[PDB]
């Protein structure tokens, strides 16, 4: 599983920025294995190379995932679930605070 | 598609545009294997441009003996051998009285018309699709 | 305390001693042989479990994973040393950077 990481264009283009490779895991499996599902979501630090793109953690990019066969076989994206990208602030960290009371109807 | 994939379809460029291109590039890389091999030439042809009154001799002789080593030996360009069919299936022909055809009074064979025809073409793809 | 070392730090009486058993474990049919031994984990599949078809022994993606391969490295540690074997199974580090595999096998 290759990990490439993706910056969005506002427009028709499909110029998906996902040039960048995040990270890379494997998988081991077979016919016959016991059907699995972990408990937990398996988290891979792709903070790195996050900075190095210039941009913050915290705002906006995806992750996507190229899945190759240990055949060589290149598979479809949808073997896998599609990734998600987990930020964690700094503790301790209080967000932006709530805007001030009603003027004057809600 | 890639040597990796499930589903396969053939190679090579056919009633395609580019199918003189992925053939031409196809001769050198047996061309190149040969010449590694020992061979003094390129590929060489056999043209259909003349009218055929046989098929030549390197191809159509099942046995060759070499004039140097007086050792006779079967001849490699009869026939090819299939390797993962069976160590014993090899490529048979047969040959149509088409291609023997010679110029009448007022006609001409087959091939010399058509091969004009595609060589009277100025456009490339018009050509292509001729050729 | 038989002593697991380090791949690369072995001696070569080690490595004789190591060589002479592993060999005499790979001519034994029996159970404690290497073959069977090996057979606990993976093909042929003995093991059924859930939905009644014929499944993989060994536990993976389970919470129960390291336990099983930990007993599973007791078990052929054992099936060595009924052959002498007189130190236990070594580890190779491969968090250690690499040029090829580690020199035992090469
Ligand atoms: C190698 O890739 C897969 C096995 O990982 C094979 O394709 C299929 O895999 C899916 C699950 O990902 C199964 O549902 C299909 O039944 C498999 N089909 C077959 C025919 O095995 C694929 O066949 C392999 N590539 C090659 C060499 O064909
Ligand atoms: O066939 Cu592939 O070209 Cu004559
Ligand atoms: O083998 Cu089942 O564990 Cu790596």
């Amino acid at each position: 599983v290759r990990i490439k990481l993706c910056i969005p264009t506002e427009d028709k283009r499909q110029s998906d920025n996902c040039d960048n490779d995040a990270g890379q895991f494997f998988i081991l499996g077979g016919t016959n294995e016991m059907p699995w599902n972990f408990a937990f979501p398996y988290l891979h630090e792709i903070t790195d190379t996050v900075l190095s793109l210039g941009l913050a953690l915290d705002s906006n990019y995806y992750v996507t995932a190229e899945v190759t066969a240990i055949n060589g076989t290149l598979m479809p994206t949808q073997t896998i679930p599609r990734p998600i990208v987990t930020y964690i602030p700094p503790q301790g960290f209080k967000d932006v605070n709530m805007v001030n009371m009603d003027t004057s109807s809600l | 598609p890639n040597p990796t994939a499930k589903h396969r379809h053939a190679c090579c460029l056919h009633g395609m545009a580019t199918f003189p291109q992925w053939h031409r590039l196809y001769v050198v890389q047996f061309e190149h294997s040969l010449n590694r091999h020992g061979a003094i030439v390129g590929v060489p042809y056999w043209d259909w441009t003349y009218p055929m009154t046989e098929v030549p001799g390197l191809l159509t002789s099942e046995k060759y003996t070499d004039p140097f080593t007086g050792i006779e030996t079967f001849n490699p360009f009869n026939h090819g051998h299939i390797s993962f069919i069976s160590p014993e299936t090899m490529t048979t022909r047969e040959v149509s009285e088409h291609l023997f055809e010679q110029p009448a009074l007022g006609k001409q064979t087959w091939l010399f018309n058509n091969i004009i025809l595609a060589l009277e073409q100025t456009d490339y793809c018009d050509f292509e699709v001729q050729f | 305390n038989l002593i697991r070392k380090n791949v690369d730090t072995l001696t070569p009486d080690e490595i004789l001693n190591l060589q002479v058993s592993l060999r005499a474990m790979q001519d034994d049919e029996g159970a404690s042989g290497y073959q069977a031994i090996s057979a606990y984990h993976g093909e042929p599949a003995d093991c059924k479990a859930a939905d009644g078809s014929t499944i993989v022994c060994c536990l993976h993606g389970m919470p129960t994973f390291p336990m099983w391969h930990r007993l599973y490295l007791v078990q052929f540690e054992q099936a060595l040393v009924a052959h002498g074997s007189t130190l236990g199974i070594p580890y190779w580090d491969w968090t250690k950077p690499m040029t090829q595999l580690p020199e035992l096998v090469q």
